């Protein structure tokens, strides 16, 4: 978490929103994925959301399931994912790194051991996509014991009791997915929630400026990035230039 | 907060994305209300009796047990409309969908049998039925696709990557997460997130309740053991449930051994898998060493599920129920034996339960024992599979 | 001399070679004795209830009749073990064979369904079953051949010349004429020489007896009409029999119209044939102008019989029952309608009865009428036939 | 019938049994069948038993069903059969001619009309193979009204009441198909039955002599003749020479 607190403090001083891209680790392959991630950071990403390839995903779907398939086709293990994470952190000491996980990969070798490994490689937060707040206690406890921020989704069908739980249990940032964003943000501010990142359908600069204007702390963009990766599988170099151009555009919109 | 306990010991729970919790909470409340509603129970009973054909017979098989001290009864869920027990709980879930004011049904299927069950219930009750199916399962079972379409369901082939049951499940849940106000997700076994393991058990428990009444009438005593095949767990928990507090009655669940446990090609996660979190639940599963879900295998498509319902994992853990496995070849021999000696062609799923009962009788033929096997389905669907095998082996 | 009247008016009789008369006389006496034997009736009831699954449901089909003043019930013989009504009377005939001390069963089959019924009854009751089948029918229905062999019957393909049902019948009777001391000929419909039309009716009459009790319980009155398909006549006479003396109840039998009566390709001898002497009986048949038996035709193999049971010819002649026909296309539309609107896949045989009921409702939709259709079998066996037709016509 | 009475009177004067072959009319074709029949008579047949091809036979079976098929393949109608019968009678005024019929062909155009046509063409007897004595009354009555002998089968499972009915109702000859032939013949003589012809498995001269020794009036041979026809379908001339040799042998055995 500390990295998130420091990031949001600096952005607030700059009157700035965060722009946070998502990619799957090892898509389309390890070295290229490391290249992608360094390109995202150099283009202006304020934080990263990184997916660990899973045998059977769900809160994602299409553009991302292919990314998962590509990473499996390259033979990427969770252990190789943790090695990439350590290297990313060794290159980039301050950027917040969040993981998007599914519960079985956290549970598989022991929950406390998973978050211990996150802390060892320098991850800052973990969102377990199929652990609702109702089931989250052992995950949250292990996360906090290893200085990892537990991330929760605030969905469109949220209600007031969910808002209070997400505000009370989340750290680092709140994943915002009906009330107008403004009112949802108001209630999240009233309940002292972690700074909200809007994460639904963020694909153009005007959506980034809109989220910050609504009172969110920034925006998370997932499918859009992985689509650029999808489009240029045969052109590694065009892939990176397109990724640079998109992220630079999205980050500019947050200022 | 929930109204009912989502766990059986350590197993079960609601391991779904946050966006699906309101749908599960709504379903739980509707179910709890329905169980307290005499009019719901009367409508359900009317459908079970006058449409599906309950009660089903309890058949004594004297030819099978000749020369032994075993007495064997078959609970004849094969005689239910549709030819398998699956019909009981889809009628209940379809009524529950209407109780919540829903007019659409979402389902997914692999072997195709649950899809046929959901389609017939949706046709009867006037619900729009859309059914997700892994396209490989599509190709493998084109009869049932035609049956579902005949019955007015929309069948949706899922390409994903692995194009299988798990891929159809994921698409069905993604659909449900955005349509639950108008659509109900008709899960097909006693597994998944709460409240489904509980609902499916309660909508299958007439199997064991009838069995208890029938065996007391015919033998004057309860069985020494009731025996059922376990794919996801619904027909077995339906048989077991009314006997759980009758501690003298053994509960035996039979997982598919496939080509043999030692080959790794089987579908026996309860006894040979490892607890994980998947399908919305904490339960035994088949999975790799670093936590990717493994494929199961069985000659019987209905048992080819790499996990098991959490109530079974719980009953095993406390020793109330015992779980065993039966290989393809043992199930095939039981299938042949029932055809020849009783004139009943059983589902290859149910043949796993029968095979274990045959082993209990044959290994100890002077042991006096009263056994009930749940004959969960009819086996007309399997005669081509059985033919190709016997033909390929020189029979 | 016989104990019972071999004729229904002018129809019926025992037109068999002299050598077969002792077999028919023996069978009649055993049947008359069995009907007076409470222990025989108790054994028969035990098999029907606890093995075959009687009583069968009487299902109200409200979706079908929406917007009309017709109330339609289906008598669910499709829910019987084996999937058709044929099972009732084979269990009775198999018990009758054991009453005469016989240990073998002779049968013959065309569509294969009677052969499956005779094989399952023989397996249950420990009888050696040999089944004659026209080799063309063999090739046309290899699933049922496998079913019969699975169930331990010996299947004997008859090459003759025409290799069909009539050729299998002739070989079965030639066999019987030399083996009747130890073997019983299990005839498959309410036709043939006396006493078979009588025996088959009496071993099918629980269909109408249950229907009467069920409809009085549910509606408080008898049906305006009961409606059944007529191939040889067994499911129809089983439905009709208990209503014959209830003169307010219409009895409607439905013969297959095939491609249309005017095409000559049909199976409607009762209304469009000519009385002849064949199959052991004086009855309407399809025959050429100089007396050679004609081939019938129907999309439904179960109705492809060029004659009809003599009791139907008699009930028609005195006006107690009315007989109509239904074409392939009308039966196909009724098949689709039941699948879509009630979630029941009916036999194409039974679909002819349903089609006529649909016409009675649709032609006069403000006529108040209470109708029962005998749903004589399930239609899983027909989905491939229905598929190929709809595929071949651009559906 | 009268021809049968005259035949048996003459054979009894000669201390002789009758030998009676069976063939299907129009097998393998009309002219050849007429040739076959004239060959059977010239070789020494005392009477004929002639089958009318039927769509669906039974008291016969294999060797004969093929004969029926052959006759159908040649397109032989019952009307063509009656024309052949008239010609046979025109060539052969004294030989008894018996028909083997199935009930539907007798019933088809009216029973009385069928026996009227038999009398017109000069047939002497009719056996309706699927009309047992119990059903025979309208057939017997029509036969006798047209001077046709009704033939009945006395089967191996016969009993005393059947023996008395066959003896009382049959004319011309009794078709004999367990009691030793001798005792069956004794009872048939005691009940004044029409002279018995043994018709089961007659295929060699010693069976003909055996039947006459048992007290039968002669023997009927069916499958054996049609087998000789079967064997030589490709050699019309060998067919006739073999038929001549068999019938001459069988008739010699009856003297
Ligand atoms: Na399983
Ligand atoms: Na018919």
């Amino acid at each position: 978490m500390e990295r998130y607190e420091n990031l949001f403090a600096q952005l607030n001083d700059r009157r700035e929103g965060a722009f946070v891209p998502f990619v799957t680790l090892g898509d389309p392959g390890i070295e290229q994925s490391l290249k992608i991630i360094d390109t995202l950071i150099d283009a202006g990403a304020d934080a990263l959301e990184l997916g660990v390839p899973f045998s059977d995903p769900l809160a994602d779907g299409p553009t991302i399931q292919n990314a998962n398939l590509r990473a499996f086709a390259a033979g990427v293990t969770p252990a190789q994912c943790f090695e990439m994470l350590a290297l990313i952190r060794e290159k980039h000491p301050t950027i917040p790194i969040g993981l998007l996980m599914y519960a079985n990969l956290v549970f598989n070798n022991g929950i406390d051991a998973f978050y211990a490994r996150c802390e060892q490689v320098g991850v800052d937060s973990v969102l377990v996509a199929d652990v609702p707040v109702e089931e989250s206690a052992p995950f949250r406890q292990a996360a906090l014991r290893h200085n990892i921020a537990p991330i929760f989704i605030c969905p469109p069908n949220a209600d007031d009791d969910l808002l209070r739980q997400v505000a009370s249990y989340g750290r680092g940032y709140t994943y915002l997915l009906a009330l107008p964003l403004h009112h949802l943000i108001e209630k999240l501010k009233e309940y002292h929630a972690a700074p909200a990142l809007q994460g639904f359908g963020i694909s153009s600069p005007e959506q980034v400026s809109a989220a910050v204007r609504a009172g969110a702390a920034g925006a998370i963009s997932g499918s859009a990035i992985v689509k650029i990766i999808e489009k240029n599988l045969a052109s590694p170099k065009q892939m990176l230039a397109e990724l640079r151009s998109f992220v630079s555009a999205m980050k500019a919109a947050s200022r | 907060t929930t109204l009912l306990n989502p766990y059986f010991g350590e197993f079960g729970g609601m391991y779904v994305p946050q966006i699906l919790m309101p749908a599960l909470n709504q379903l739980e409340e509707a179910f709890v209300s329905a169980q307290k509603d005499p009019e719901f129970q009367a409508q359900f009973a009317d459908l079970l009796k006058n449409y599906a054909g309950r009660p089903t017979a309890l058949t004594k098989c004297q030819n099978i047990t000749a020369g032994t001290r075993t007495t064997l009864y078959l609970k004849r869920e094969d005689l239910l409309h549709g030819g398998a027990h699956k019909t009981n709980q889809v009628l209940g879930q379809a009524l529950l969908a209407k109780r919540m004011g829903k007019s659409e049904i979402i389902a997914e299927t692999g072997a195709g049998q649950h899809g046929v069950a959901s389609a017939l219930a949706s046709a009867l009750l006037g619900l729009k039925c859309r059914i997700y199916m892994g396209a490989k399962d599509v190709e493998r079972q084109s009869p049932n696709v035609f049956r579902m379409r005949l019955m007015g369901a929309e069948v949706i082939p899922v390409h994903s990557g692995s194009a299988t049951l798990k891929d159809a499940c994921n698409e069905a849940l993604r659909d449900w997460s955005g349509s639950y106000e108008t659509a109900h997700y008709m899960l097909g076994t006693a597994a998944g997130p709460h409240p489904y393991p509980t609902i499916v058990r309660e909508f299958q428990r007439m199997i064991g309740e009838e069995t208890k009444a029938q065996i007391l009438d015919k033998e004057g005593r309860l069985p020494d053991a009731v025996i059922a095949c376990v794919g996801g767990g619904s027909n077995a928990i339906g048989m077991f449930a009314d006997f759980i507090n009758d501690t003298s009655v053994g509960l035996i669940g039979v997982e598919p051994g496939g080509h043999g446990i030692e080959t790794g090609e089987h579908g026996a996660p309860l006894k040979h898998g490892r607890v994980g979190i998947y399908f919305g639940m904490k339960a035994p599963m088949m999975q790799t060493a670093d936590g990717q879900i493994e494929e199961s295998y069985s000659i019987s498509a209905g048992l080819d599920f790499p996990s098991v319902g959490p109530q079974h994992a719980y009953l095993n853990s406390i020793g109330r129920a015992d779980y065993v496995s039966i290989t393809d070849d043992e199930a095939l021999e039981a299938f042949k034996t029932l055809c020849r000696h009783e004139g009943i062609i059983p589902a290859l799923e149910s043949s796993h339960a029968l095979a274990h009962a045959l082993k209990m009788m044959r290994e100890q033929p002077e042991k006096e024992q009263l056994l009930v096997v749940n004959l969960s389905g009819r086996g007309d669907k399997d005669i081509f599979t059985v033919h190709d095998i016997l033909k390929a082996r020189g029979e």
